[PDB]
């Protein structure tokens, strides 16, 4: 009532957060701002088989793309070239207390254990290697998280690891 | 089957006309008036207050309003000019508080929000009053009550218009405890400090939320050991959640809601939308701001139903009063407006048409532009006065919600009649053309130049047409000053001044909450035929 | 079987002690002060006043009363104090209308008259709001109102504060009909010119009674009617004539006089079927086993020195017999079971400050009286300036809040009587106004107000000391009392229990003396509706 | 709006580790325990029995069952463990009767089927308590009864457990006529004979159906008719004749054989004029985030190790999301909200010992659910012989029962699942047997008692260890164990949930991997009746 409503969107660009400003117009369509720069704009969703596509113009110019929104993802898709914008996640949400402190690097793929290079209590350091393993013969060498000594080997050598396995316990620090 | 054909109301206005031109000119000069005075209220304290504000990390009050409704959905302010001027030397911006009706996980709920960029947050006299507005409009409707707390206490220099009486400060948690009572949820968020009375605010809330550093609450005033959310959520229990932040409090607040297995019923027929025929913008040109020029208030009908359709009741029959059923939004509504002086036909065919609408449970809406009711010696003996009170009298006594709009005078007892803040219609809104008084400024001067020319002719010294205006003149600045629209909404006599354009948007809004309570089944009184 | 000897309260004071003999002698002047005031308020606008109305055959206004009600029945009067020096150089006696509860025709009726002496019975906002009192007491209580109507309009020079809102003027006709959907008889009797507006009065009412020559009716008065069409009419020719008797139809009723106006209504009310039920086991009355005057030692009219509440209950109640509640529980808070002229009644007094233990008790009181429709009465006397006022609160407002909530949810009739200070949340919780007790009585001794004066001093004295020493500049102890001496004298003019009934805060001012008669009528009027049910909130445990 | 992103319970257990290992072997073993004990039930009498059944041209109780429901409908059975080993020597599977919840004609309904291949059918004290617990059932959720008789009458041995008292087989005709009462339809099916006293149910139903040449209906049987009149007359003469179809009437329908039953009663059923509405709101039904059977290796089958309930919440919710209540206050207890299939539910649920602030915390948010009219679950895990059992419990005792009052009054829906121990005043707040929950199931793991088996071990060596210290004879070590180890032998036997199934205090042990389908049905059957409004007693603050 007798004011506009004007929103403040955050919208992550790769690791550049961008903030944009937008307001509703009583017309329909929206006045967003980023920076010093503003563009009009307005558009509507429609769908052409079982893709949503989104029509839009911006300061004027029309364009089509095909919209999909996955998880935090925005894909947009034109014939110009393709654009994923990330929607940032709110801490509240995502898991307080975030898992620390990980030891083992996981197998890339199932595959046979071909080396060990640690024994059941060894000091290593970052970049140090723990195992290699081959899948579909392709060679991967597993390589030292930390600098924590290991508490414990999983596997050795023969064996065949799934894939994200645990191979290496690590002692708590 | 509904594919009859009907008439439509409404005609195209003369644009080229002169009266149409400086209608047209001086509304929306008036319009253009309210927009920016709200553009200041918009900013509360100040910069400096609100640089202060996110210092602490504490979102604005009106952000945190846009981020607790639903995305998009509109949001319907009420009383923005309360404390308008109403203070010698003290700004207010809208009385300290923010109210208003939005919609939170798809519930209409009622928000009610102190902004602590003003006053810190104090209790001003109007501060209360509009609080308990708020209450009011939330129990007759049964919408749910969000807090968003962050307030300062009462303002002492003004203690013996806060804290004593019925309607003062007490009242508040009477309010709360009420509504409780019947289901209707009491949802408090501390978003700030909580002192002496606002601590009860918390506390007698059905749900409560408050954040992790900047909530406070104690009976008696480190602010964070004697209070905060770790003693009341961990120790005392005081506080049912525990927030990080604003943010992750207002997200808190949506899933309470969200959790109240609360569905809406709707009472009545509904029927599909349809715009009106006719630009509400020529509502401007049709009106104006000159009172004493009169213009057909069904003008102003076919410019906000349905598709401009209207079913005039007894049209020929006490024609100064207009009645008719339409529909807003698909809703069924009776609508009764002033087309001039109420007679003895006009009250006994308003009397008539509103018992048809209670028996049928149909919303009811007044649009009073009134001049006053008929003078003479003969209507007097054919008993206006008891055909006026025919219509006080049902009109208080109806049960379906009502909604006033003032699009003109509002004088006497014709006030009464079309619904006046005194019979406690749903909402009251009024056009910033508007003039509220006991009586039109000329008609007190004229009154008081009878009273004294003859006070001064039976006396027998003479008292000249210069001594009449120096009787007249401060009296007709006195009735303009205090009928202006800003008068009466900084009081809270009115729910909010709206722009004409914005019309049947605001009635769209407010009959849309009203029918979240079920429709009561009309007693009447004694009608003295 | 109702034979059991049974415990009583109260013991004799020690009249000699020296501190019986002050407190009495300062509870005294207050009440002869009360008393010669309100023999002042009785004249109402004046001799010249009273002998212009005498001179056009009309009754004055409390001579009407007299003969209204039953003989030598006692009349219940509301509000005496009314504008009591609530405006700056106009005295306006008991705020220029007179309302109380008597018996008609052996029936209770809430009595509302103009008082045509008093600025010739002119509107003033306080009017309003008198009035607008007196409604909402006859409807939560089902008691018929009779309109004594001798109006000259509404005060124009302070419309602004009688028009508009919805506690004004208009609320006056708002209540009248929901009073009549509901059955609560609404007689009017036109004993006087009825101005513009005032004319709904007789209009709206059930039944009405007019004088021939005295009583006028008109919406527009001969004035308006002479500035909008230049007609010029006699005030019986346009209102009030034998045109509204029987031309009009507005009359239902015609009256010679007065007296015969008067009797009339009488027989109306004897007419309305009504008989009255209670809903309350009844016992036999008795009086209390002490005097009443007493209470003027024991309390005295400093609100420093602290009594035992009991004394106070010991001579009110019947036989002055308590049964305590949860004494060794909360002591600082007094709840039990008593009759006052044979209705059951629950009390609750305060008898120091409130703690967690002593809102606890009280919650569960009520409970207990709600279960069982039992009235209730508080007794208020908060303390404030205490060490104890100086604790900590944080439980207290966790506990607190448990009885503002089931005392606001109580729908058994209560009454409050102020005998000493009201202050803060403490006023909430001890059925203030604002949670709408059927009757608020204050003594001449109480205070009231958001806190205690001296709090408000000291707590000031605290923010400027820090303002200046955190600022830097010194702040010196004279400096000190250029603060707390103005804060002191304000909370002491407000507070006064003039102030209070001056406005519409309580409904009245009452000797000590006359506490057990006031709230025998008083419960006695509040039984005329049945008690309903009472629903509670969440109970936050 | 719904599209929220919310947070979910739960986490991955570590599959590893050698805890979960050895929980999920032990749980297992019961679990296979529990399903082939049930299988071994199934058969009946037996196949001598059986073959003797079949050769009469009836079907057997449960094909009976499966033709009348609608086809691939689930069935809810219901104490499948009624009478396990409850008689010395004497077998009785499912204690002769087969009741539990099916759909019919798309209408839920309860099923009562006599086992006639038990014991011809006769009714043991267990066969009447497990039918009244089955008729309680359709009373409090308005569900159609169909009785599919067979049966040789009451069992004579046994006969004082069965006739005489209120819970006894008169109690059977009793429900009957209430349910009539009230619109609950009542729908027997006579499929075979029809014993004395027995010949009620067909009459005291609404509609009835019997079998052309199998059904016997007769007050007096062919052999009473011989001793008291010395007359010989066949049963098909007697009872259940054409003679009752037609010239006696007490049969409404005529069916050939037990097909033609089954097809008739389905048809009588859909005659019914009922249509379910429900009192809550709906949301889409989602499946939770973890797999049930890591229920096996979370819980185990070791009381004394414990686990976070929210584990087990996680794991039955849809979607696994859940809205804790008061989370950081009374931590012993985990209050919420959830969905299971879209019907909306607050949990309750065990997580340590129970406190102060536990029991206040549990109080407050059975008000909610009252108030909101939501179902209830709660989790019964009670925590027995701990350093924490052995604690001050003056504040328990006086904040508990504040729990129980309410848990009592509570009008919504409440099904209880022991998931752990039961022990004391901890199963009544927890809705016990005793508090009405409209369903109660355990899980094969659980333990019930009035105390745990070891504290009532130790506090017996405190009485005799004081017994022989006060008196003075010195009472050995060894002596002790002369006194705990047969208490201990005795509650691990009667604490059993085999012991407390066979009985019915349970509706049915059930595979904690079935525990979010059982609930889901029970929950459904529930919502039949409209959930009326809860009243409270007074709440001792
Ligand atoms: O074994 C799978 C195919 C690719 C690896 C085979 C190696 S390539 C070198 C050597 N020479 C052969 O012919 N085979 C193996
Ligand atoms: O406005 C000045 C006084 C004379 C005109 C007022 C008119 S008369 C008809 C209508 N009724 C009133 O009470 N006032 C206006
Ligand atoms: O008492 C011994 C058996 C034969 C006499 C019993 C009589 S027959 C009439 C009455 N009805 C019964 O069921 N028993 C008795």
């Amino acid at each position: 009532l007798n004011i506009s409503y004007t929103r403040n969107m955050t919208l992550k660009d790769g690791k550049n957060n961008v903030a944009i400003a937008v307001t509703y117009n009583h017309d329909g369509s929206y006045s967003m701002q980023i920076e010093d720069k503003t563009f009009q704009v307005l558009g509507n969703l429609y769908s052409e088989g079982d893709c949503t596509y989104l029509k839009c113009s911006v300061n004027g110019v029309a364009s089509k793309a095909k919209l999909i929104i996955l998880e935090n993802t925005i894909y947009l898709f034109s014939k110009e070239g393709s654009i994923e914008i990330d929607i940032p996640v709110p801490k509240y949400l995502s898991s307080v207390s975030s898992q620390e402190t990980q030891g083992g690097p996981l197998a890339p793929m199932t595959g046979t254990i071909e080396k060990v290079f640690v024994k059941a209590g060894d000091k290593v350091k970052a970049g140090d290697s723990l195992m290699v393993m081959i899948a579909m013969k392709m060679e991967h060498t597993i390589k030292s998280p930390k600098d924590g000594t290991v508490k414990k080997v999983f596997y050795r050598e023969g064996a065949q690891a799934n894939r994200h396995t645990p191979l290496v316990e690590f002692e708590e620090e | 089957y509904h594919g009859d054909s009907v008439a439509s109301l409404g005609t195209q206005p003369d644009l080229g006309s002169a009266l149409y031109q400086e209608n047209y000119k001086q509304m929306k000069a008036l319009v253009n008036q309210l927009h920016e005075r709200v553009e200041h209220i918009k900013l509360g304290g100040g910069e400096k207050a609100r640089a202060l504000h996110i210092s602490r990390g504490k979102l604005l009050p009106r952000e945190r309003i846009d981020n607790l409704i639903d995305p998009g959905s509109p949001f319907l302010e009420l009383s923005q000019f309360a404390g308008y001027q109403l203070y010698d030397n003290e700004e207010v911006p809208g009385g300290g508080i923010i109210t208003g009706i939005g919609r939170v996980s798809g519930v209409e709920c009622m928000i009610i929000a102190n902004d602590a960029t003003v006053k810190g947050g104090a209790y001003y006299p109007v501060t209360v009053k509009k609080q308990l507005r708020a209450q009011e409009i939330a129990m007759q409707n049964r919408l749910p009550c969000i807090y968003l707390v962050d307030s300062g206490g009462a303002y002492l220099p003004r203690q013996a218009d806060v804290f004593p009486d019925r309607d003062h400060f007490g009242r508040t948690f009477y309010n709360q405890a009420i509504m409780s009572s019947k289901n209707i949820a009491q949802i408090a968020v501390v978003m700030g400090s909580c002192t002496a009375g606002g601590a009860y605010v918390p506390a007698m809330a059905d749900e409560n939320i408050i954040v992790r550093k900047q909530g406070t609450i104690f009976l008696a005033g480190s602010a964070e050991d004697l209070g905060g959310a770790d003693l009341h959520c961990r120790k005392s229990g005081v506080s049912d959640h525990w927030a990080l932040d604003d943010h992750h409090a207002l997200h808190l607040t949506r899933k309470v809601v969200r959790n109240l297995n609360y569905q809406k019923k709707l009472d009545v027929t509904i029927e599909p939308s349809e715009e009106p025929l006719f630009p509400a913008d020529e509502l401007y040109g049709i009106v104006g701001a000159n009172l004493k020029r009169s213009f057909d208030v069904r003008e102003v009908i076919a410019r906000i139903v349905d598709g401009s359709r209207f079913t005039e009741f007894k049209a020929f029959y006490g024609d100064t009063l207009v009645t008719g059923f339409a529909r807003i939004f698909g809703y069924p509504v009776g609508i009764v407006g002033n087309n001039g002086v109420l007679f003895s036909e006009s009250a006994k065919k308003g009397t008539h048409f509103v018992q048809l609408c209670c028996q049928r449970n149909i919303p009811l809406l007044f649009l009073q532009n009134i001049t006053g009711f008929m003078v003479g010696r003969e209507y007097e003996a054919e008993g206006i006065a008891k055909d006026g009170a025919k219509m006080v009298a049902a009109v208080a006594c109806a049960q379906v919600p009502k909604i006033t709009l003032i699009i003109g005078g509002s004088y006497g007892a014709g006030n009464y009649g079309m619904c006046g803040r005194a019979y406690s219609p749903r909402f009251l809104y009024i056009w910033p053309n508007a003039r509220i008084s006991v009586m039109g400024g000329e008609q007190a001067a004229n009154v008081l130049a009878t009273i004294t020319k003859d006070q001064r002719a039976r006396e027998g010294k003479q008292f000249s047409s210069a001594d009449e205006a120096a009787l007249k003149e401060p009296i007709i600045k006195k009735f303009e000053e205090e009928g202006n629209p800003y008068y009466s909404s900084a009081r809270v006599w009115d729910d909010g001044i709206i722009d004409p354009a914005d019309t049947r948007l605001v009635l769209g809004l407010s009959f849309s909450a009203a029918l979240n309570a079920p429709i009561e089944k009309t007693d009447f009184g004694i009608f003295r035929m």
